[PDB]
RNA sequence: ACCCACUCGGCACCUUACGAGAAAUCAAAGUCUUUGGGUUCUGGGGGGAGUAUGGUCGCAAGGCUGAAACUUAAAGGAAUUGACGGAAGGGCACCACCAGGAGUGGAGCCUGCGGCUUAAUUUGACUCAACACGGGGAAACUCACCAGGUCCAGACACAAUAAGGAUUGACAGAUUGAGAGCUCUUUCUUGAUUUUGUGGGUGGUGGUGCAUGGCCGUUCUUAGUUGGUGGAGUGAUUUGUCUGCUUAAUUGCGAUAACGAACGAGACCUUAACCUACUAAAUAGUGGUGCUAGCAUUUGCUGGUUAUCCACUUCUUAGAGGGACUAUCGGUUUCAAGCCGAUGGAAGUUUGAGGCAAUAACAGGUCUGUGAUGCCCUUAGACGUUCUGGGCCGCACGCGCGCUACACUGACGGAGCCAGCGAGUCUAACCUUGGCCGAGAGGUCUUGGUAAUCUUGUGAAACUCCGUCGUGCUGGGGAUAGAGCAUUGUAAUUAUUGCUCUUCAACGAGGAAUUCCUAGUAAGCGCAAGUCAUCAGCUUGCGUUGAUUACGUCCCUGCCCUUUGUACACACC
């Protein structure tokens, strides 16, 4: 399916003096930045980074 | 493929003929002009154009064939 | 005799490589641009050629010595990647087999291909990957084929003709298949729109798919492709990408000069499953209420009632969510990837089924889908086009996809009576309910529906029930044929289709062969859509009834992957 989402197809059948070519062109098209779809690959599996804990302490509490 | 035959006889097309036509018109001496040939009573072809002679036969060209009148 | 240490001198092997090489490799092929221990011998691009000539040896065959003219841009070496092999080793699959299922192969006809036949019987395609394929079910059309008849719809430029008419049209007759003025007779008409000539265009289902685009089939029911940093190699290159194990998968685990990634596989998307949770609905349904029928009466039971109102969302529909991750536990396994089993579960075979699908290859098919296209052909007695009729169906026969059968798990007659995917009429005649008429096919009057609203609950068929038939080519079977009635269409003859009566063949389960298939699958069974004016024995889907047998293997076949040989690279055509 990301193939629909994403990657622009067209085929152009130059037509010069010896015979015809066909032109094919695909661009795909950063997922990023896709605006009304999804915004990445099926594949993207980000991990967010956890942080360093600076730990102990012992107990206590803090009133209000 | 295997190209040509024919029993000869090909066909031609047509002439139109040639004539110097309109003389068919008579004016007597000094001026007179006096018409051959009767016109057409069909409102599409306003008197101009004439009827053709053959047998029976008066014919309205203009009108591309149309009508019989016979006198 | 044997053991252990040593030492000369032998035949070797091992690992390293300071070193050497173009490399393969080499304790010499090392100590060479940092080039000299001594010495012998041979070579100087290939072919001509170890040829000719001489000499010399020999019994001989032949040996040693040994040229040139000419020809020619490569011959050659070692290694690399490929491609191929009628080598070797591993795998993968019901277009392979195993265990079986249902058959095809035999018959009748349906249908395509060949062949013949023909005025023409248009044509493409010929192992899987040509042959119910070109959506190819051709009565006209289509249509390219054949027998003939018209038309230019021959742009434009020049030239020529020419307003004393360049050209156009035609009534009747002739003519013609024809109410074509095609042509001719006759003689009006038209008015510079054509005509003629040349250049130049134009059309064409004419050629070329071996000139092309595009698409498509095949390899492929496959698992392969590449780059970063590191290791090797002068180098092209390799390693990564691998013994093993696992998987449908270069899917992973693991081993590891590799590490860690990307395309492809997976993910993804679509459909079939599960939601008494969420938002709802007189184009979907349920309960209650009235209005109401029937039967029972003691409350009951069975229907009627597009709104007489109330409520609801289980069933139907489709938005949004959820759900499964092979979960739990246990066996097995390098206790790794996994695999197997049990319980739970809507679901636990990639959840079932599909859609998409990298790099590359083929002279695969398609110029006959295209106003996609090169070049060739042709272009007015046309290979343009249209009109009339015939043809693609022609029948001694070979082949292929099918259809219907040989019956008693059946035919026939009543009778019960149940699906799902679809499709339907505007500037129109599509889907058809209901009422009549008709044995039937059908007709005729109306009617709803642009459709969750009407056809339609598509009351489909198998199938289930009670009968008749009773093993007899039988009431199985319905080919072939006659006579009539109807529908489509301008047209039905070579019989479009449908009905009625009659006629009643082959076929008593099919030789060698050979196809398809592992679960709601196979097989049986019908329906809708495509085609379509009319025609399905075809196809695309659908649903109904619902098995036996695997859950393995490499034996056959097929194809991958290593190893390996190569003088192939236009790559074994
Ligand atoms: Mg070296
Ligand atoms: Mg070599
Ligand atoms: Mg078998
Ligand atoms: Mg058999
Ligand atoms: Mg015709
Ligand atoms: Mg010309
Ligand atoms: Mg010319
Ligand atoms: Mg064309
Ligand atoms: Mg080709
Ligand atoms: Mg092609
Ligand atoms: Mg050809
Ligand atoms: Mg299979
Ligand atoms: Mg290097
Ligand atoms: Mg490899
Ligand atoms: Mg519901
Ligand atoms: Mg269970
Ligand atoms: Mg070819
Ligand atoms: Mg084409
Ligand atoms: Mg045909
Ligand atoms: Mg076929
Ligand atoms: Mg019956
Ligand atoms: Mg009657
Ligand atoms: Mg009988
Ligand atoms: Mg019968
Ligand atoms: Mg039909
Ligand atoms: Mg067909
Ligand atoms: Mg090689
Ligand atoms: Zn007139």
């Amino acid at each position: 399916q990301p193939v629909n989402d994403f990657i622009d197809t067209a085929t152009r059948h130059v037509l010069m003096r010896q015979g015809v070519l066909g032109i094919k062109v695909k661009i795909m098209r950063d997922p990023a930045k896709s605006r009304t779809g999804p915004k990445a690959l099926p594949d993207a599996v980000t991990i967010i980074e956890p942080k360093e804990e600076e730990p102990i302490l012992a107990p206590s509490v803090k009133d209000y | 493929k295997k190209v040509y035959t024919t029993p000869k006889k090909i066909k031609h097309k047509h002439k139109k003929v040639k004539l110097a036509v309109l003389s068919y018109y008579k004016v007597d001496a000094e001026g007179k002009v006096t018409k051959l040939r009767r016109e057409c009573s069909n409102p599409t072809c306003g008197a101009g154009v004439f009827l053709a002679n053959h047998k029976d036969r008066l014919y309205c060209g203009k009108c591309h064939s149309v009508y019989k009148v016979n006198a």
